[PDB]
């Protein structure tokens, strides 16, 4: 079903704008935005993997040492 | 038991064919092939390699032709219906030391010397592993005993291999006068084996460099194209009635 | 009198593409 | 205009259309090259392999056969016809008009010793192998589309355009051929 | 308007279906790059089919010739090395792209109503992909091929009464032999075409309602045509994928594989380490975490049962993880757990990895057990968080 | 002449003194039999893993 | 770039011919440069650099 909208949109021709410089514009703010909003998610993804890997290597090392004469 | 079962890990050696723009050392390939045909071939087959494969890699066409002519290849049957013998040609595969796998086992105390055509691709860290195994025959650790007919090699899983040490000093003589120490022949024979397992490597790396560079240029163009097409949407100003 | 020029342009394009896919420099 | 992603050029600036098309053509080069490479890689993967090309040249020696008969010998898939023609056969093969022949050839330029004819036994029409002592010319009849060859292995009637191919043969002695 | 004359050729009956399904199809303007992986997977499927058709011209499905025919493809046919490396690593690219696709669907709850049928068809497609890739991996007839075929055909023996008869029917004999390889070849040519049909049905089901979007909201007010905007976005994705695939093909063609499959199949000796391809490792881990044949097979089936039952859970009416902090955290934990299961599948079956595998399998099933509870509880959020 | 790998193996020992001493201690501790089950494989492996790591970067420079 | 535009972009046939020519010549140039880098990086290791090539008894 079509939606009934009321809006005014102004647009500029693609050949009247700079195309690429906006990628490296306010880069530190972009990095801050990515880190600040996503640090909990990154922690939840990385910590179990690294913790389990480290514990497995620790277990393997101690087990190898225990079987050594 | 615990550590001997998997074996000792091989080190990382700086092979001349390592690197995104690094080729084989072809003189080392030729030296490794002479090591093969003078030491390895009496027990290991290389059923995937033909004499034509060496042409333009380590030998001229006449050199490989004479090489093949030196060997006796079965052929036939003739018009009378019998198998006969003929000189080898460029299209012949390298000769087999034994008639079948059972003969190989019978000649090597029940162990089968594996075909070495893909051995560097058929083992983890293959080139380093083969070099370490060949140069890694030494005395066993204290308290470890090896049954007769086996030799201690910590690189081999279990530590007891049916191969005797074969890369003894000056076991070959080199056409270029390269001193044939055990390490030198080990490196040369591994170069030859690595070429045998991956003869397309140089073409593959050249293709890779060329097309990855071109595709990176294409990616820059694609990004510009996408952003050019989307700029009219991304910079648009939208006015709507709603506030909260 | 533009369809003829379009045909000539596209014929040049087709020839250029032919020499490019097959690259018959060792045969000419 | 929103300027978070794009900054506009000053109003009234000349359009950037030409620069844009120039930039896009660079990546268009790469796209065309990639497409050409992948298609040609598939086409050439169907071509003859190296093991196949390694078996495209050899030589075989032969002996002698009684007159009036033909023996079909081998090579690499191209059988060779060898026939010892009698004197009457030679006379019959030397009394025909050259102009009437579809492919103008003489008897002598096809034979070294007039007592033997060595040709490749593949029809020049579509690759079939002609039947000996068949056809209405005393030579070879092709069972596929009815190509007829005479004593000298020359096409007379049928779809095949050329006469039977003559390989490189010689006589090391009275009873030894070689190809 | 009365269509007396011909307008755009795109709107003529010759092209109208293609136009309305591929050029003018309305698409939410805020789709991110995570929405290009469906097109990437379609491209991977076409790449696999093209390379496999050309490779089948040179491969011999016989136990006495299969290994040698592969080697002949690598050494003798021109560009053969490229065709093989492209098929073998394109299977891996296909699975990488499809896994990213699936986890995109999980993060944004794209499985929820009205797109349940899309998700179910995707699950069927995933099963088809798994079977296709496995039987394809049998074809080189290396050690890995033979022993993996042995265990997967043996899986049917978990059934008490008729399990053995199914195993022997799958083999075509009392052991994995030439009959197994020949039938696996036919199946390998066939299943890709069924995959194409299933993917088309997947796409049609998705266009019933249109794509979901990162906000998870109704998107009818801000849709734009697929061509050219999402065409050029997917093109950026295709070129980046091409660079990735080329890196794998030309510089690391064997890193995503095991050297054991370069040894011809030996029915006498099982290799000391026997693992499937990496994209099957999580299922391997879930299988081995159960110390019971039937239990392991049942857990493997329960994985797909949970995947199929996911869209039909009574849930809250909020889709996107961007507005669901608890579900978002659970999704990231599930991703970590899946990576851990993959890593565990590569390990020998011994301590401490049995316990770790068991706990990881439990966590994986807890995701699907907990999501419905989250939906039921979060139904009450709008009545408890008042302005 | 003389194989460079053995010479390098002997010259790399001062970098691997700790594993070498531990292996020697293990050998002394098992000089008694105890039914021929004791061994020093792990310490042997540690010592040779250090020696091989030291030797590998320098061997191929002396080779052609 | 407007001068080059008036010769190459005015007609799509010329533009397509230009793209084909660019593919041809650019791929050749890149191939040549890559081969130059390869040769410069592997001095002495080529088959043609085997000292005893042709000298097998
Ligand atoms: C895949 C593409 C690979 C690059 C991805 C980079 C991301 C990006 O730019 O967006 C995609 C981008 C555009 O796509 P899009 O459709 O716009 O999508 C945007 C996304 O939504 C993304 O949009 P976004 O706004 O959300 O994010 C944009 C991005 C920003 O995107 C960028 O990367 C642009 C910034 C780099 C470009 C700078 C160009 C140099 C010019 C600088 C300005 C000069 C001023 C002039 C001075 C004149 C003299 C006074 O911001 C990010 O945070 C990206 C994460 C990376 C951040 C970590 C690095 C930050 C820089 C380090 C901190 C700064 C300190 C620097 C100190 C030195 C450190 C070495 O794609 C490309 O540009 C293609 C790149 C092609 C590269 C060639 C091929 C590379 C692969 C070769 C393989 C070989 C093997
Ligand atoms: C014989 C004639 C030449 C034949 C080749 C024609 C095609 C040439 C390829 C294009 C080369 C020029 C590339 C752009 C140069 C400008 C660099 C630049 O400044 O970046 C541009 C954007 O350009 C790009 O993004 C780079 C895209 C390059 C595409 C890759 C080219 C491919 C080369 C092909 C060569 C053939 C070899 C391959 C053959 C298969 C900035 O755009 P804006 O942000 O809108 O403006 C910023 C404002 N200010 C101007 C002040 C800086
Ligand atoms: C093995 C192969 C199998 C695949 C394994 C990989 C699976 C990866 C699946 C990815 C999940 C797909 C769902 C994507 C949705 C999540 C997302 O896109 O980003 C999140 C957040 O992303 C994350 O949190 C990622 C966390 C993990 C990152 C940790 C990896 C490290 C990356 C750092 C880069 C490398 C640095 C290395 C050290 C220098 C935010 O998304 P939105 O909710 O839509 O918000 C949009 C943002 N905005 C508000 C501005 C509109
Ligand atoms: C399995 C792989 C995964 C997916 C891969 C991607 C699938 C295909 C790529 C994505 C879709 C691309 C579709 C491109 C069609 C573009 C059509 C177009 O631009 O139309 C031009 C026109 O080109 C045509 O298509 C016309 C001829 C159609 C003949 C059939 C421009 O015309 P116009 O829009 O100005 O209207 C003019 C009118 O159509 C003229 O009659
Ligand atoms: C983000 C851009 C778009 C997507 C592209 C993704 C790129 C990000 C990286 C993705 C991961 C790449 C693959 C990860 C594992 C690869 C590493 C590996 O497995 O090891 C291999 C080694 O990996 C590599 O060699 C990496 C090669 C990368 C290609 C770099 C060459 C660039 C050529 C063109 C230059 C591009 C410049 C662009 C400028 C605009 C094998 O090593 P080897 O010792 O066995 O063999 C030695 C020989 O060198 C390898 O063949
Ligand atoms: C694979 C399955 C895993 C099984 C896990 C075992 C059982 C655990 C199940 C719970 C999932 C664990 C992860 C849950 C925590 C996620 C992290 C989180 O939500 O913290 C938020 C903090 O706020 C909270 O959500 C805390 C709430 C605590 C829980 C309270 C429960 C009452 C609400 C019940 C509602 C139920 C439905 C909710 C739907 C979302 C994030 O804040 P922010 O991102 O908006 O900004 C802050 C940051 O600095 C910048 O990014
Ligand atoms: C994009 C990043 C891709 C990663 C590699 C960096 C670009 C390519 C240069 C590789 C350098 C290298 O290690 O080998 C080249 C090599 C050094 O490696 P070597 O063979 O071990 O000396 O040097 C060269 O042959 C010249 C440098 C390459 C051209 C650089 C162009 C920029
Ligand atoms: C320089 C010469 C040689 C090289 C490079 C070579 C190479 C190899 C390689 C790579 C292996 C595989 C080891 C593994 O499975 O990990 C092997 C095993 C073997 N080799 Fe050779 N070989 C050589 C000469 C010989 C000779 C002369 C003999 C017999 C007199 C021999 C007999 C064997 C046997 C029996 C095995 C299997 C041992 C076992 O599995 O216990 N080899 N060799
Ligand atoms: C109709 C299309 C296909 C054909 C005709 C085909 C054909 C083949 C052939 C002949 C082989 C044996 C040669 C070789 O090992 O390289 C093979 C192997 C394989 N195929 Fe396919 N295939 C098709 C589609 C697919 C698809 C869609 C997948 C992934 C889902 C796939 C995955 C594989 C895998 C993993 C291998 C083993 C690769 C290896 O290690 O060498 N194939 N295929
Ligand atoms: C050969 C494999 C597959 C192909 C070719 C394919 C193709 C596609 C395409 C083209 C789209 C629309 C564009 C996009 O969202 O990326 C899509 C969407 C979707 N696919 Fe698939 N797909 C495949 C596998 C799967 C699987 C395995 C699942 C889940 C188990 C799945 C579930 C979905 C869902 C839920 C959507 C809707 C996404 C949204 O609206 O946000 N697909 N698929
Ligand atoms: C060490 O062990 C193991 C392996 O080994 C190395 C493996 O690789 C894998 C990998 C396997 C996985 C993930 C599952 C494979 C799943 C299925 C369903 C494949 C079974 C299908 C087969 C064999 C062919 C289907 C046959 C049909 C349809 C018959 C046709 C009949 C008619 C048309 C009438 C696992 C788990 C494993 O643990
Ligand atoms: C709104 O619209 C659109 C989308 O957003 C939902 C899209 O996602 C995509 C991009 C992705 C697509 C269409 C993936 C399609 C994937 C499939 C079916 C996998 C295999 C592809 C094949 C073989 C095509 C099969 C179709 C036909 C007719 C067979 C004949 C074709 C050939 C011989 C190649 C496009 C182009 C699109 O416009
Ligand atoms: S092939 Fe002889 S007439 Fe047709």
């Amino acid at each position: 079903q079509p939606v009934k909208l009321k809006a005014v949109v102004y647009a500029l021709s693609p050949f009247q704008q700079k195309i690429m410089t906006g990628l490296w514009k306010d880069l530190p703010e972009k990095i801050h935005h990515k880190v600040s909003e996503n640090w909990i998610s990154a922690t939840l993804l990385v910590t179990p993997v690294v913790g389990t890997y480290w514990y497995a290597q620790y277990f393997k090392e101690q087990e190898k040492l225990e079987h050594r004469f | 038991a615990d550590e001997a079962e998997h074996g000792l890990e091989c080190p990382n050696y700086p092979w001349p064919h390592e690197g995104i723009l690094s080729s084989y050392d072809h003189a080392s390939i030729r030296r490794g092939h002479q090591v093969y045909q003078q030491v390895c071939a009496s027990c290991h087959s290389m059923s995937l390699i033909s004499y034509r494969d060496l042409v333009g890699v380590a030998y001229t066409e006449e050199e490989a032709k004479a090489m093949a002519a030196e060997i006796e290849v079965v052929d036939g049957p003739n018009d009378e219906g019998e198998m006969f013998t003929r000189p080898g040609k460029l299209s012949d595969r390298l000769p087999e030391p034994y008639s079948n796998e059972s003969a190989a086992r019978f000649a090597n105390g029940g162990a089968y010397p594996p075909d070495l055509s893909l051995v560097t691709k058929a083992r983890h860290n293959g080139q380093n592993y083969v070099f370490a195994l060949l140069t890694g025959y030494r005395d066993p650790p204290a308290g470890i005993s090896i049954r007769e007919g086996l030799h201690y090699n910590p690189y081999f899983p279990g530590g007891a291999i049916a191969m005797p040490k074969m890369l003894n000093d000056e076991a070959v003589e080199y056409e270029d006068g390269t001193p044939a120490t055990e390490a030198q022949m080990g490196k040369d024979v591994v170069s030859f084996l690595s070429w045998a397992a991956e003869p397309e490597m140089e073409e593959r790396k050249l293709m890779g460099f060329k097309w990855i560079f071109l595709l990176s240029l294409a990616l820059l163009q694609a990004a510009y194209y996408r952003r050019l097409k989307w700029s009219v949407l991304k910079s648009r100003k939208l006015v709507l009635d709603v506030v909260n | 009198t533009i369809d003829i020029q379009a045909a000539a342009g596209w014929g040049i394009a087709a020839a250029a593409g032919a020499i490019w896919v097959v690259q018959p420099f060792g045969w000419i | 205009y929103d300027d978070h992603n794009h900054e506009r050029y000053p109003p009234g600036d000349p359009s950037k259309r030409a620069f844009a098309y120039f930039v896009l053509s660079g990546g268009r080069f790469v796209y065309a090259s990639v497409l050409r490479l992948l298609v040609l890689k598939l086409i050439v993967s169907m071509s003859a392999s190296k093991d196949v090309l390694a078996l495209a040249s050899l030589e075989v020696d032969l002996g002698s056969i009684e007159p009036g008969t033909t023996v079909t010998v081998k090579w690499r898939g191209k059988p060779v016809f060898i026939r010892r023609r009698t004197e009457d056969d030679i006379k019959l093969a030397n009394s025909v008009d050259v102009g009437s022949l579809r492919d103008p050839q003489e008897d002598s330029v096809r034979v070294k010793n007039p007592e033997w004819l060595v040709v490749v036994g593949v029809c020049t029409h579509l690759g079939c192998i002609p039947l000996p002592n068949a056809g209405d010319y005393g030579g070879w009849f092709c069972p596929c589309h009815g190509s007829h060859y005479d004593i000298s292995g020359r096409i007379r009637k049928g779809p095949a355009p050329y006469n039977l191919e003559v390989p490189t043969y010689s006589f090391l002695e009275e009873n030894k051929l070689l190809i | 308007t009365i269509r007396n004359q011909r307008f755009s050729l795109l709107k003529q009956p010759i092209s109208s279906t293609l136009n309305q399904h591929l050029v003018d199809y309305p698409t939410p303007s805020n789709l991110s790059y995570w929405w290009g992986f469906g097109s990437l997977a379609g491209i991977c499927l076409v790449i696999q089919i093209v390379t496999g058709v050309f490779l089948a011209m040179h491969y011999t499905p016989h136990v006495d010739l299969a290994f040698n025919s592969v080697e002949h493809i690598m050494r003798d046919v021109e560009g053969g090395w490229l065709l093989r490396y492209m098929h073998a690593n394109g299977a891996s690219m296909f699975f990488i792209v499809v896994y990213l696709h699936i986890f995109r669907g999980l993060y944004y709850a794209s499985y929820s109503s009205p797109r349940e049928f899309v998700w179910c068809l995707g699950v069927v497609i995933f099963l088809l992909m798994i079977v296709t890739a496995f039987i394809g991996y049998v074809l080189p007839w290396g050690q890995m091929s033979f022993w993996g075929a042995t265990v997967i055909t043996s899986l049917a023996s978990a059934i008490p009464v008729v399990g053995d008869t199914i195993v022997t029917w799958l083999w075509g004999g009392f052991s994995v032999d030439n009959a197994t390889l020949n039938r696996f070849f036919s199946l390998h040519y066939l299943l890709p075409f069924i995959l194409v049909g299933a993917s088309l049905l997947h796409l049609a089901a998705l266009h019933q309602y249109g794509s979901n979007n990162p906000l998870g909201v109704h998107s009818e007010m801000d849709k734009i045509a697929f061509y050219p905007y999402f065409y050029v976005k997917d093109l950026v994705g295709w070129v980046a994928f091409a660079i990735f695939f080329s890196i794998w093909i030309f510089y690391a063609p064997n890193v995503l594989g095991h050297p054991d499959n370069y040894i011809p199949a030996n029915p006498m000796s099982t290799p000391p380490h026997i693992v499937p391809e990496w994209y099957f490792l999580p299922i391997y881990a879930i299988l081995r975490s159960i110390p019971d044949k039937a239990g392991g097979v049942a857990a493997i089936a329960l994985v797909f049962i949970c995947l199929l039952a996911l869209p039909f859970f009574k849930s809250m009416y909020v889709r996107s993880s961007s507005f669901r902090p608890i579900y978002q955290g659970m999704f990231w934990l599930l991703l970590a757990d899946c990576l851990l299961l993959g890593w565990i599948g590569c390990q020998p079956v011994e301590a401490p990895f049995v316990t770790i595998g068991q706990i990881s399998s439990l966590v994986f099933f807890l995701f699907f057990a907990i999501t419905p509870i989250l939906g039921r509880v979060g139904r009450g959020i709008p009545n408890s968080y008042t302005d | 002449v003389v194989d460079p790998k053995k010479y390098l193996e002997e010259s790399c020992k001062p970098k691997c003194v700790k594993p070498l001493l531990e292996y020697q201690a293990c050998v002394k501790r098992i000089q008694g039999d105890d039914s021929g089950h004791k061994h020093c494989t792990g310490q042997y492996f540690d010592y040779w893993q250090c020696i091989d790591k030291c030797v590998a970067p320098k061997l191929f420079a002396k080779l052609k | 770039f407007e001068g080059f535009y008036k010769l190459i972009m005015r007609r799509n046939s010329v533009y397509v011919t230009f793209i084909i020519a660019g593919a041809f010549f650019g791929e050749r140039a890149v191939d040549y440069g890559v081969h130059k880098l390869w040769e410069r990086n592997n001095v002495g290791k080529r088959y043609e650099d085997i000292s005893v090539l042709g000298q097998r008894p």
